DNA sequence: ATCAATATCCACCTGCAGATACTACCAAAAGTGTATTTGGAAACTGCTCCATCAAAAGGCATGTTCAGCTGATTCAGCTGAACATGCCTTTTGATGGAGCAGTTTCCAAATACACTTTTGGTAGTATCTGCAGGTGGATATTGAT
DNA sequence: ATCAATATCCACCTGCAGATACTACCAAAAGTGTATTTGGAAACTGCTCCATCAAAAGGCATGTTCAGCTGAATCAGCTGAACATGCCTTTTGATGGAGCAGTTTCCAAATACACTTTTGGTAGTATCTGCAGGTGGATATTGAT
């Protein structure tokens, strides 16, 4: 294998408009100019939880592939159940 | 190519009895997998520590039933409760 | 030879439940009533939501159930919802709610 | 020219997306998100597509239900619009933190 | 004559129950309460001792905990004094509403 | 002079709760919204004992039997057994 | 005859905590280096809470562990605290703190 | 009568090789029973869950392991490890 | 400010409820040694589906304008906090007896085990259908006036 | 209240993806039928420990008063919604190949007895001590002037 691209600031493409559009799905009318940081900041630790214990399924497992169930057993491990997935 | 079970057939049998003329897309139908799957864990794990609770080492239609009752809430117990003596009742009687 | 379902009356599989009971480690004995009772119970919770999400279904005017029906099914049901309390169901969205005072004038 | 009033259009966004079920956030910048954060776990893993997939549906039902008590916590305050104090409260209520 | 302003003795008494652990319910009317409550889940029950003590010590627990929610949502409205919504609040967030 | 039994949980011992909860200035109304919320934690834990009571054949609830209802409401108590 | 235990260095029940893998239902079989380990673990944990509530107790000028002291090892450590963060220890009480809006202005 | 087992002894243990001159109360002793057997279910729990998930009939150490990984927080999962992968190697390395 | 009321801190004292030391005991672990079975690593490899890229297709980023929301300010009136104490509920401790728990017994239903029949899953392949997404065009809705 | 912009509604109309339709095969279910073991229900009862209650105890119900908190009202300032505008980044459909996962082979490891030694739990009896309360007096905190 020759070159993989190097992935930072990812957490960016959770644009403005992305996160107005959750809020509207949750029911929100008006939105300070600061929720744009915190929402992605909650989000990343959210994503974390559950790809740290993926992962460490995934490991466990001897695969180098995260699979769908991977993350389903991490979800209910977090009392986040996860129906739809093979799970 | 290995097989995997679903309740699949089950579930659309169930589906046709009570609106003959409805289909299921296949997400909701998986989703419908992951609920059968999902209550039946539910519901031994609950059988399962009831039985080790009370030194038993096997889990009989009366383990289920407290299960059922435990996990439940109000109408739906009432009815599982019903639905599920009917049938072992119906069960003993047929052989 | 009838199945233990048909001597039950049942659709849902009793000898598939029996298995599950025995390889999922719940007790060391799995009683022969355990699968009848338990596969029982199984189709009475998925003909109560099949039931509900067909309602809904029809209620948009559409003939196939799509996970947005089980949605509104169970959230829109006080029982089902709790069972499901901690439950996400992929691509079923949230039921329309506005609180009162987003709404204008008076 | 025409203008409607601030809150007008955004009262219809949120009648538009209560209606639908559509994942709100584009897949790739997700899907990048998933493999920046994974990879500093791991290196060299690979997704499933469904496993991306799930984790998009997971994070997005938990952010709208957020979203939700956040509302809460802000109209609790006799305000409108939800700030950090709201996500804040909400999340420590629920015992996140 | 002597008197305490508003508020003196209610934060003497913060830090006089933060200190200790003793239960906060007279037992014999918690007891009651426990029985009655049970009379309509099954007739003629008796209680082991410590089965009403863990009752206790749980409900505490729990009303404590929900005192503890109840008061920051209290002051997330600029207040100090605890209200049934701030309870109210507190109970939906937790998903008990 | 009769009185109902919830109403034997009483202001005092309400206040006192809320003081170890941290709390400064008390509204009027909220005794009679603790007791409801405590109604209905106790029906709820002591439905679940009862049922582990009714299982194992026995007309006392057992200290074990609220251990087991709290853990399964997923509020796990440390110190009566198991 | 040498213990389990001993040979592992360890003053947790190896042979129980074996007993307690097979006869709980959590697989049909069980490896002779589980139960090593997990008695391993469990005294570790063990010996983190008495090391942290051995403190306190020294704190408050007392030399006999009691629950209060559990309690004050346990949430005043931000790990300990996460993994009983559902767990309610009996005659715990809770840790002094006052919102600080709630203190007189001076 | 009928035999009662407890984590006392071994707490107790475990105790003045920490505290030696420090003693512990029976409240307290019957919390670090509790929390002895509270952390066995859940440790033993996930445990049996990875077996299952994975298609095994054991569970091994490497199964307590990752299950520790799961159900610690960082820096407590890391010290469990050590000291369980410690005291494997010691019974191992012992006539 | 100083001053008086009253809470709070600390040092010391001591009875006793609950910790601890010791012996006897046994059934039940726990461990040792011998005979057997198997679960799963490893070693090979079919073959799904993951990463990757190129072109098509549509949402995002940005700046300007100002509507109306938030937070600051003031204030009056309503509400809970503080207040002493003897009535009456709860706490304590003493005593019959209900039922939990110990033991024994015996059989209905459990496991095991061997051949028999049935079936749910998939695989190759084929035609059918519910609705997404497009369309225009008659019915709201909003916000200026 | 009326008018004009623009969102919204809905019922009707072709492409088509995904749904439903068979045909065959089949490996693993699921069943049937003896042979063999046992979990725990049943029934009897010992002895804790629970409900009851008497006398002893100590917290709460009570009505008054007013400090300060809440909620109402006003309002300047500026934040965030709407919208136009310019164009980058995602979505989509097509393709060699990495790693998942399907099949087979075999031994290190686990089970299974059986028989031997030990230990942890209980229980009797005795002994022991850390510290909850108690007292006394100094000092700090709070509130009145
Ligand atoms: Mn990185
Ligand atoms: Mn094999
Ligand atoms: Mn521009
Ligand atoms: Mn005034
Ligand atoms: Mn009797
Ligand atoms: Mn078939
Ligand atoms: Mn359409
Ligand atoms: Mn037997
Ligand atoms: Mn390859
Ligand atoms: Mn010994
Ligand atoms: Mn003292």
């Amino acid at each position: 294998k020759r070159h993989r691209k190097v992935l930072r600031d990812n957490i960016q493409g959770i644009t403005k408009p992305a996160i107005r559009r959750l809020a509207r799905r949750g029911g929100v009318k008006r939105i300070s100019g600061l929720i744009y940081e915190e929402t992605r900041g909650v989000l990343k630790v959210f994503l974390e939880n559950v790809i740290r214990d993926a992962v460490t399924y995934t490991e466990h497992a001897k695969r180098k592939t995260v699979t769908a169930m991977d993350v389903v057993y991490a979800l209910k491990r977090q009392g986040r159940t996860l129906y739809g997935f093979g799970g | 190519k290995t097989r995997k079970e679903s309740y699949a057939i089950y579930v659309y049998k169930v589906l046709k009895q009570v609106h003959p003329d409805t289909g299921i897309s296949s997400k909701a139908m998986s989703i419908m997998n992951s609920f059968v799957n999902d209550v039946f864990e539910r519901i031994a794990g609950e059988a399962s520590r009831l039985a080790h609770y009370n030194k038993r080492s096997t889990i009989t239609s009366r383990e289920i039933q407290t299960a059922v009752r435990l996990l439940l809430p109000g109408e739906l117990a009432k009815h599982a409760v019903s639905e599920g003596t009917k049938a072992v009742t119906k069960y003993t009687s047929a052989k | 030879a009838k199945t233990r379902s048909s001597r039950a009356g049942l659709q849902f599989p009793v000898g598939r439940v029996h298995r599950l009971l025995r390889k999922g480690n719940y007790a060391e004995r799995v009683g022969a009533g355990a699968p009848v009772y338990l596969a029982a119970v199984l189709e009475y919770l998925t003909a109560e939501i099949l039931e509900l999400a067909g309602n809904a279904a029809r209620d948009n005017k559409k003939t196939r159930i799509i996970p947005r029906h089980l949605q509104l099914a169970v959230r829109n049901d006080e029982e089902l919802n709790k069972l499901l309390g901690r439950v996400t169901i992929a691509q079923g969205g949230v039921l329309p709610n506005i609180q009162s005072v987003l709404l204008p004038k008076k | 020219p025409h203008r409607y009033r601030p809150g007008t259009v955004a009262l219809r966004e949120i009648r538009r997306y209560q209606k639908s079920t559509e994942l709100l956030i584009r897949k790739l910048p997700f899907q990048r998100l998933v493999r920046e954060i994974a990879q500093d776990f791991k290196t060299d893993l690979r997704f499933q597509s469904s496993a991306v997939m799930a984790l998009q549906e997971a994070s997005e039902a938990y952010l709208v239900a957020l979203f939700e008590d956040t509302n809460l916590c802000a109209i609790h305050a006799k305000r409108v619009t939800i700030m950090p104090k709201d996500i804040q409260l909400a999340r420590r209520i629920r015992g996140e933190r």
